[PDB]
């Protein structure tokens, strides 16, 4: 009777699983944007004699570190790290959160924004002259050349700090933005180091990593394994139906 | 009525008229005019739980079915009447794929309130042969 | 309602309103001056339902947590703000825009609003007007019986008459330099109106303190690359069936569920 | 008592009732779940009723004690 | 749907465009003709607020 | 989605090359003017790991 339980179980957590994979499908085409793949655990559920019920309990592993591919936009401060990389963004609470979007934006006063709540380099939030006129280099510096001065003023303004991190020692953070996992902080600590060998291509953006392919089986499995536990639900409950005449008369 | 009856069939009706809402709005998108002409403003209804005294839970009441606030797109056709200067067309503000998806939410949602009151009913008819 | 529905249908829309855009991007194909325009979207906040463990590290262990998260909410059109062709229309009172800057425009209803666009008229008392009888700032009124106008290098707007071995200069067309261009509110008929994402207007003779230059007998055209438009039609068609499987994916799944 | 699931969230800043960050807040209800907890509440319910009934044949047996 | 119409604006300036073009390709050899140029422009934007 | 924008940036290749002859075709017979050659370079490779 209690084994209705179980396959119930795993037909809500099923719900979960296609929950994620539809809010990890329709972030195609959102920039950057990680892929957050899914498993199911079993649960045994260790007692007193017969150990034969285990729970089919929904899980997010991680995020997928796959660098999704690339548009070109010829813009001249969208920005594409190189695999394993991620540029750092002053969260909203203030922290160093990272991501993969190089959506780069200007405001007014010049303050050097990813999608706002603005981007973290070398130094505080980068901020340049408001005749901007940003160009981005491989290594990450960012030069500045006023639209009316000779073009040979093109000094260096700043500098972008980027930063290695991937996978098991990354995590995201209820934001699109990820941070390290706490197990990844006993280790290269709480503010990391900007790492001189991660590259910049510049006017070049990254897409998602949403692959189509293994999305759509994840939904096909998912459909399946659903129905499966419904059978068992409604065999489990006509066995208990018919099984209660026992006890009249 | 008995409590459960009042409770499924309250989300029956409520469930009925959020279908008719959404039929009504996916059948007047693309509608230029109403009878006083008009745009015609999109529906849609609000689920308050019933049973504000006593318990505070159970049932649905949907009363007062508003309007959706979104800002009447439009289209240009100054040969048209109805078009103000700059003239513009009114045309409905109605969500079509929304108003798909919410159709079968709304179906899924009726189904779900059918078979739990199958259910129930199965069990009331055994509980009445207590004894006798 | 379970999450995955409105989750798909949420994705659905995205997908639409990416299409409107690009529809919009390649009506505005021969609109002078026009800038072509991208969607840009983001997810939204991950509903957390389970906070991982420990990493013990005894055995490697996959680190299951569990947040399901939703939507695709669209968060911006930016409007990419590069120079666009030119092309030649002979039209003397026609004029392009060598650069960053804008022409000031005086609607209406008073406000000032700002466009990028060259093809002027003059209105029956000799007024620079832009193919809509919006006035251009500052006012520059053209005698009656000019036989010929030119607009110089940087706005200087200036008459020749019978007679005159001198073209009277009639005009000065100053241009307008914004500190963020991209942050323009379109309000239609190719004029944008300044708001707070793009600072204080600041006013300039052509070529100077940053303004671009002026090109006379020019217009520019929509800087819209059909390649990407047709690429990203593509991608929102693929996409959004994708998603159409989605929400049919879990409309079954509840079917089956509601049967028993 | 009222239960602590997390509370899922929805995004439809056109409707009212949706804060800062427009977000419908959207009842916390696992449907699968409360299908299963009606189907088995009412097989619960159907046993304990059979109960009753066996028992008060018992004891109305029990009155024939004798004769 | 919003897409449909938009598109339809612009196969209906795109074929203006197109009877402007073939006006002023007819009228060669008419004297004293001067030829047109259709000047199109963007309709207004709808906007859509960020909580 | 993958090899859709790998082919999208060699369609944007291909026609700045064709922008690049363009100009250099309609500049012929002007004076002094020196001839523009586009260089090309391949994007960011990703490395897929073998256990």
């Amino acid at each position: 009777d209690h084994a209705i339980y179980t396959a119930m179980g795993a037909a809500s957590q099923t719900l979960n699983q296609q929950a994620v994979t539809a809010s990890n499908l329709a972030n195609a085409s959102t920039p950057g944007f990680r892929a957050q793949l899914n498993a199911l655990r079993a649960v045994p559920v260790d007692g007193l004699s017969l150990a034969t019920r285990t729970l089919v309990t929904a899980s997010t592993p991680g995020a997928d570190m796959t660098p999704g591919q690339l548009d070109y936009t010829s813009r001249p401060l969208d920005v594409a790290l190189q695999q394993d990389g991620w540029l750092v963004v002053q969260a909203a609470d203030g922290a160093e959160g990272y991501t993969r979007n190089g959506n780069i934006q200007v405001g007014p006063t010049g303050q050097l924004t990813i999608q706002g709540h603005p981007v973290i380099g070398e130094g505080g939030p980068i901020t340049v002259p408001e005749g901007s006129e940003i160009t981005i280099a491989a290594d990450g510096t960012i030069s500045a050349l006023n639209p009316g001065d000779p073009p040979n003023t093109v000094a260096p303004v700043g500098r972008l700090k980027l930063v290695k991190a991937e996978g098991n020692e990354v995590q995201r953070s209820d934001d699109g933005l990820f941070r390290l996992t706490a197990e990844a902080q006993a280790e290269r600590g709480a503010v990391l180091a900007a790492d001189p060998s991660i590259r910049i291509m510049s006017g070049v953006l990254e897409g998602s990593n949403v692959k189509p392919v293994e999305a759509m089986t994840d939904m096909i499995a998912n459909a399946r394994r659903f129905e499966m536990q419904m059978k068992v639900i409604t065999s489990v409950d006509e066995n208990e139906g018919r099984a209660n005449q026992l006890l009249s008369m | 009525l008995l409590n459960i009856f009042d409770i499924a069939g309250s989300a029956l009706a409520a469930q009925s008229k959020r279908l008719n809402v959404a039929a009504s709005n996916l059948a007047n998108a693309d509608s230029v005019t109403g009878p006083d002409g008009q745009p015609y403003r999109a529906k849609q209804v609000v689920f308050q739980v019933d049973a504000a005294p006593g318990q505070a839970t159970g049932g649905v009441k949907v009363a007062s079915v508003i309007e959706s606030q979104a800002p009447e797109k439009l289209v240009y056709e100054p040969g048209n009447p109805l078009a103000d200067a700059n003239g513009y067309v009114k045309m409905p503000n109605v969500d079509v794929v929304g108003e798909m998806v919410n159709t079968m939410s709304a179906s899924r949602s009726y189904q779900a309130n059918i078979e739990v009151l199958n259910t129930v009913k199965s069990m009331m008819l055994k509980t009445l042969t207590l004894g006798q | 309602m379970i999450s995955s529905l409105w989750i798909a249908k949420t994705g659905l829309d995205a997908q639409q309103t990416n299409m409107d855009v690009i529809a919009n991007n390649l009506a505005n194909v021969s609109t002078n001056g026009f800038k072509r325009q991208r969607a840009v979207f983001e997810d939204l906040l991950y509903q957390t339902i389970r906070q991982p463990g420990a990493q013990s590290s005894e055995q490697t262990t996959l680190p299951s947590g569990l947040q399901i998260g939703t939507g695709v909410r669209p968060v911006a059109t930016e409007r990419l703000h590069s120079q666009g062709n030119l092309s030649q229309t002979n039209n003397s009172k026609d004029v392009a825009i060598k650069g960053q800057g804008f022409f000031q425009v005086m609607l209406p209803d008073g406000t000032s609003a700002y466009t990028r666009d060259g093809s002027f008229q003059v209105d029956q008392n000799g007024q620079l007007v832009t193919a809509g009888g919006f006035q251009v700032q500052p006012a520059i009124t053209i005698p009656a019986n000019a036989l010929s106008i030119t607009i110089g290098r940087d706005g200087v707007v200036s008459v020749t008459q019978q007679g005159q071995a001198a073209p009277v200069q009639v005009g000065q067309l100053n241009l307008t330099t914004f500190m963020n261009d991209t942050g323009l509110e379109s309000i239609g008929e190719n004029l944008y109106i300044e708001t707070q994402s793009s600072g204080a207007p600041n006013e300039s003779t052509p070529g100077l303190n940053g303004a671009g230059l002026l090109y006379q007998g020019y217009v520019e055209t929509s800087n819209v690359n059909v390649a990407e438009e047709l690429v990203n039609m593509i991608q929102v068609q693929r996409a959004y069936e994708i998603n159409s499987k989605a929400v049919s994916t879990t409309d079954q799944m509840l079917q089956k569920l509601t049967q028993l």
